[PDB]
Order: structure tokens, then C-alpha cells, then sequence
């Protein structure tokens, strides 16, 4: 796959490199994220990563974990993004494949994410990995248009 | 892209 054939290095997110994630998020997403987002992303440990290409931080995947009463793990992908000059060369796939590999180590894992309903490019990207649109939430986002999201998910 | 939280 495309993620297996790009020279990328992944690093975990910690307090010492948190500013890199904050800059990426400021550029990539119109949603403003607060301290709870950053605490959740760090607490997801191996599921949250920064991506480095040509020794520059160019993307990230940030997750939030929840343990269900069944004992199964639910993984939320909170954010996934790659800086525009470095898109289309496998970095997003590398980040997502890393999370999918971490999920395969937890039995009966399920993964959920939210995507704006007009983000046709991202929807196509996720469908390649086996994700499906399973729901729509009206008025999910406050200030952007459209305000609706798809809930996109994959079960293991 | 999760909403603000
Ligand atoms: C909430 O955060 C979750 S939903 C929001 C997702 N993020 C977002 O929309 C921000 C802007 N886009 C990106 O950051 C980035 O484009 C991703 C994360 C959507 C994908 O990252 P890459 O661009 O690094 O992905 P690749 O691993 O190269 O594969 C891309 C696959 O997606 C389609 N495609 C083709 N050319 C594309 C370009 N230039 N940009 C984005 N998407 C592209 C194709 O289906 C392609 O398939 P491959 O054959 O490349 O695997």
C-alpha cells in the first residue's frame, strides 16, 4: 500500500512536542481544540502520532480511547491531517495504517471518526481502508458550512 | 475532524 512505500518516521505526542501538534491543527482544521483534546490525544499513547517527512513535521493522527463494558476498545480518530504540500504521497495512509495496526492488537476493536459531509476526498480515502459511512449528524459543527458530519466507522 | 471537545 501507499503508506508502506513512503519514507516517514512517526513520533509520539508528549508535552515537550505538543506545540508541533498545535501548529498543525491551527493550519489544518477550522475547529478550535482545547486542553481536553490535547490531554485525550496524549492519553491515547501509541494511537496518537506525529509524522515526519524530510525531517519536517508534516502531519498527525490524534486518537481518543474508550473502554466499553464488554471489555472491547473503542478508538476515536479525533483528527487526521497532512500539510498541503505533502499530500498525495502516502503520509496519511501511513498514519492511518499505524492506527489500524494498533487496533489489531485489541480484540473486537471498533474505530469511529467524524468528517464534514462535503469532504468527498476524505470519504474516498477512508473507504479504501474498509471504513463505511454509518450515520449523519446534523449541526455537528458550529461555524463552518456544511455543519453536518458523517460518522465513519470500521469494526474488527 | 471531531467538533470543539
Ligand atoms: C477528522 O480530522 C477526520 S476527517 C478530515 C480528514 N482530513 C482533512 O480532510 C484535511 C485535509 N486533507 C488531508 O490532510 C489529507 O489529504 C488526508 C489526511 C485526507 C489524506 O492524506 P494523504 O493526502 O497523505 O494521503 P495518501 O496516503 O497520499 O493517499 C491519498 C488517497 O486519497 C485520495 N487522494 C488522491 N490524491 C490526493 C491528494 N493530493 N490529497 C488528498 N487525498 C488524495 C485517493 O483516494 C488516494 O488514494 P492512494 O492511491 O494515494 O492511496
Amino acid at each position: 500500500g501507499a503508506g508502506r512505500e513512503v519514507s516517514v518516521s512517526l513520533d509520539g505526542v508528549r508535552d515537550k512536542n505538543l506545540m508541533q501538534l498545535k501548529i498543525l491543527n491551527t493550519v489544518l482544521f477550522p475547529v478550535r481544540y482545547n486542553d481536553k483534546y490535547y490531554a485525550d490525544a496524549i492519553a491515547a499513547g501509541e494511537f496518537t502520532k506525529l509524522a515526519y517527512y524530510n525531517d519536517i513535521c508534516v502531519g498527525a493522527i490524534a486518537c481518543r480511547l474508550e473502554k466499553k463494558e464488554s471489555g472491547a476498545m473503542r478508538v476515536y480518530i479525533m483528527t487526521l491531517g497532512v500539510l498541503a504540500p505533502y499530500r498525495g504521497i502516502g503520509i496519511g495512509s501511513n498514519l492511518l495504517n499505524h492506527v489500524l495496526d494498533m487496533c489489531s492488537k485489541q480484540n473486537m476493536c471498533e474505530i469511529y471518526l467524524h468528517v464534514q459531509t462535503n469532504n468527498e476526498d476524505a470519504i474516498k480515502f477512508y473507504k479504501k481502508f474498509g471504513f463505511e459511512i454509518t450515520d449523519t449528524i446534523q449541526n455537528y459543527y458550529i461555524n463552518i458550512e456544511p455543519r453536518d458530519c458523517y460518522v465513519v466507522s470500521k469494526s474488527f | 475532524m471531531v467538533n470543539a471537545l
